[PDB]
């Protein structure tokens, strides 16, 4: 009755960050050690809780958010951050209690690519918001009637993932673990 | 810049009794999403790095004996040591980690309380070997006393000295919980040989009246 | 569990530059944020700042924001604390600590790095006897270790054999910029005619070793 | 149609503050990236700052902590506040519409920001008289600061054959300039030639008439 | 920071020819390049985006090519107004950076300068300073030698030169050399002459006046 963290991290394919995937984890025993002393990861940033008590704390729900971004943007997956990814694709709340785990995925997601990110939005996203609109972005007062043109752009943009790129441009796979505690019985706990 | 003030600054508890240390926060450190206060208690024994005792204001760290307990919320927190032991003598700090920048309390010193013990007073004139150098050092020793508070006054020909003495105190002895103190009076060799009587006067709680230990310069048996 | 180790003791003159190290070892240094703690002699702990070695994110205390610098090298799992021009103010012990994330307590602590910044230069101590008074049941004798720099010195009695009743006082900083110390011992006065009491003073910075015999005056 | 028109360039002392404005037309400024890009005199282009469509702001290292980019949606205007200007910040600042923090598809005319402790001085205008085919005449605009100087001939009616030279910085610390014209030598007694010189930093307007001596 | 290097720094071609400008990148930027044109006294105009797509309103004679670290801009069938400074800009990583530019002047037949000399105004002369002006009008190429000789004595260090940018229909240059003097020094000599050496003149042209 372990929780299926492997299906998330060891997933064959990952989603684009504008359409980030979320897996809800509940009614299970979570052994975080099979996940956390792998040194495979490049960044392991936690906010408000330490993994060294995770195997031995309890939460109502756990959320695993999966996507792919660039190196320059992994720093934006954090509370109180600003930038294209943090403002238009995936936003963490300032009171975020969780972990952001990112690792280089040049071998798997870089070809001599299919991932996209939102480039245009009139207002920043609220925390844990997911925008999968493909509606033409209206940069002027004239409506666009659904075709690209002057003052009307496609809101999404393709990543240029090539293996020869610098480390900053390489694709990184990112998993965000959020720990949900409310006024309800806890359903995810550690071996303890 | 959340401020934390702990009280009291000093604490004297007897072996097996209770030690209570309060820590008051300027602003609340309760993380309402996780419903846990982001407050910690650390212990620092003399000459050693701080050790984490309690986190989340009440959760003891692994290996910490059961006599340590944490309590409080909002702005008021307390660290409680029940049945104080001689190895618990240290300075205890409350630290907030709700927001950066992290902040510490001023510190709480914990010593063992025991029955009053009067000091034994000894006086040492300057060696002849040191006098050839040009400076004289007279030493007064207060051995094995409690409590720590003691008054030592230097008198040269019954004239009270000021500004030329330095004091040094040991840490609490780990077997009899006493202190010892050294008062060094440093003088020129000329001023040393312009007077005859050198006395060290000690006032302490364990003495009925002040104890004076004196010698005469150049006197022998 | 994870383990921190810091660099050795530093003694510098005012105006010099300094960089102290803290290296981390263990299971999962990957998620550990490293903080710096200042403790001036006799004072409490002051939080200086924090860094994440994985990407170099750094936060500073407003009190320390502009005149220290906190760096990290992830390849050797090391954090660094650096001054460009030291003052005498900066004399303290500096602790590197580690917690498993932001807004987490500091589980892991280093042993500390002692930094002494002084205009003085290295000088060996001079050792004088505190002879037993001319009354011989209990007697007190000792050694005065004066005018040395920098810390520390080690004092033993009878080449380490005498320990009970020995009180070696903490060093005091004189206005001269040098340190002084005294070590005393209480012994029976039966002994005084029979047994010879030698104190051994070692000052490694100046390579000074002095053995001094303490006897009553003649 | 897109229009970007700038405002607020001028002379300012070191350590002083200035606010540049860029009025925009033809797109809604609140849903577009916009940027300020400066160009030092005789140098290349340097990106200074950007405002995102969502309100996020970013600056270059040379101007962070001193420059603030802003926008007024009720005036359709972009603002750049500078606060602590240095002489190295002297440049022509360009307002630019930015396509997603990528490239600048529309630019404003630019406004010149001069950071100097020198005082404003108005120019003196002198005639360069024609000689005793084709003849040449002109006006010499000397000893002014700062730039720019705008010269016409016959209030804009004469544009053919005119050459207004770039200003040269004398060792005085002031600027001087000449504007000349080529006309038929038939014309000198008949036609009247007047140069209109305008130095707005000094509020100087001189209509100087030149004729043979 | 990523540096962009343009080559050549300046290029001179006749109308109807092809211009090829190269921009090379410190690190690879993968078709994230743009080309701008800036005429004198004007703002940059977007020419090319995405290293290969042409901006709206740009004629077909402008073309972009390249990727990785090597990019090329080609302007075919040059027109006397296609002459300006051309900038490459990268938007691979932050911060975005520009190259110094490639200045492109137009090649034309050699044109001799017409030389005029202007004595100092009486109005300025009352002020204490004389300014002597020599003008070289409508010449090509840009390289010209101007020498001030006062009573056939060569003067040095008291003259300043200014050159216009290329006239945009007949592609000539013009130059002003101003000799500045005190009125005392000005009234200490009689003949003021301006001697011009240029490729379009068989021998130097001297224009002089007497005080
Ligand atoms: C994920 O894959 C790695 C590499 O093969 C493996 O070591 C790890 O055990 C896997 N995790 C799970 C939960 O199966």
């Amino acid at each position: 009755n372990l929780c299926p963290f492997g299906e998330v991290f060891n997933a064959t394919r990952f989603a684009s960050v504008y359409a980030w995937n979320r897996k809800r984890i509940s009614n299970c025993v979570a052994d975080y050690s099979v996940l956390y002393n792998s040194a495979s990861f490049s960044t392991f940033k936690c906010y408000g809780v330490s993994p060294t008590k995770l195997n031995d704390l309890c939460f109502t729900n756990v959320y695993a958010d999966s996507f792919v971004i660039r190196g320059d943007e992994v720093r934006q997956i954090a509370p109180g951050q600003t930038g294209k990814i943090a403002d238009y694709n995936y936003k963490l709340p300032d009171d975020f209690t969780g972990c952001v785990i990112a690792w280089n995925s040049n071998n798997l997601d870089s070809k001599v690519y299919n991932y996209l990110y939102r480039l245009f939005r009139k207002s920043n996203l609220k925390p844990f918001e997911r925008d999968i609109s493909t509606e033409i972005y209206q940069a002027g007062s004239t409506p666009c009637n659904g075709v690209e043109g002057f003052n009307c752009y496609f809101p999404l943009q393709s990543y240029g993932f090539q293996p020869t790129n610098g480390v900053g441009y390489q694709p990184y796979r990112v998993v965000v673990l959020s720990f949900e505690l409310l006024h309800a019985p806890a359903t995810v706990c550690g071996p303890k | 810049d959340i401020q934390l003030t702990q009280s009291p600054d000093s604490l004297a508890v007897s072996l097996g009794e209770r030690a209570t240390i309060n820590c008051k926060s300027s602003q609340s450190v309760l993380w309402s999403s996780i419903n846990k206060n982001y407050l910690a208690w650390y212990q620092q024994k003399p000459g050693q790095p701080p050790k984490l005792l309690i986190y989340w204001a009440s959760t003891p760290e692994s290996g910490v004996p059961d006599r340590f307990s944490g309590s409080g919320s909002g702005t008021d927190f307390t660290l409680t040591i029940s049945s104080l032991q001689a190895e618990d003598v240290a300075v205890y700090y409350c630290q907030q980690y709700y927001k950066t920048p992290y902040t510490f309390g001023q510190g709480t010193k914990v010593e063992i309380k025991r029955t009053v013990a009067a000091p034994s007073v000894f006086i040492f004139p300057p060696s002849d070997e040191q006098l050839k150098s040009g400076t004289a050092s007279v030493v007064c020793l207060l051995n094995n006393f409690y409590p720590r508070e003691a008054k030592v006054q230097w008198k040269v020909d019954n004239a009270l000295q000021s500004g030329n003495s330095q004091e040094s105190v040991t840490e609490q002895d780990s077997k009899d919980s006493t202190y010892s103190l050294s008062s060094t009076l440093t003088l020129s060799k000329a001023d040393y040989e312009k007077h005859k009587v050198y006395a060290c006067e000690v006032t302490h709680q364990g003495l009925s009246s002040p104890v004076t230990k004196s010698f005469n310069r150049g006197e022998c048996s | 569990q994870m383990q921190l180790v810091q660099s050795g003791t530093e003694v510098k003159k005012p105006g010099e530059s300094l960089k102290i190290s803290c290296k981390g070892s263990g299971y999962g240094f990957i998620w550990y944020w490293i903080g710096w703690v200042r403790q001036m002699p006799g004072k409490g702990l002051e939080w200086m700042g924090i860094i994440y070695p994985g990407d170099g994110e750094t936060r500073y205390s407003p009190s320390f924001q502009g005149q220290v610098t906190i760096s990290a090298d992830k390849s050797i799992n090391t954090a660094y604390l650096q001054w460009s021009s030291l003052k005498a103010s900066d004399t303290a012990i500096y602790y590197c600590a580690g917690g498993g994330g932001i807004s987490t307590p500091m589980d892991v602590w280093g042993q500390g790095t002692t930094v002494t910044v002084s205009s003085a230069s290295t000088k060996g101590p001079s050792v004088f006897p505190l002879a037993p008074s001319s009354k011989s049941g209990t007697a007190a004798l000792g050694c005065l270790v004066k005018d040395y720099f920098p810390e520390p010195v080690t004092v033993s009695w009878n080449s380490g054999a005498l320990t009970s009743g020995v009180h070696t006082f903490p060093a005091v900083l004189q206005s001269s910029g040098l340190y002084s110390l005294s070590s005393v011992v209480t012994v029976p006065s039966s002994s005084l005619g029979t047994q010879t009491y030698i104190c051994n003073v070692n000052h490694k910075p100046s390579n000074t070793k002095v053995d001094k015999k303490v006897e009553p005056k003649s």
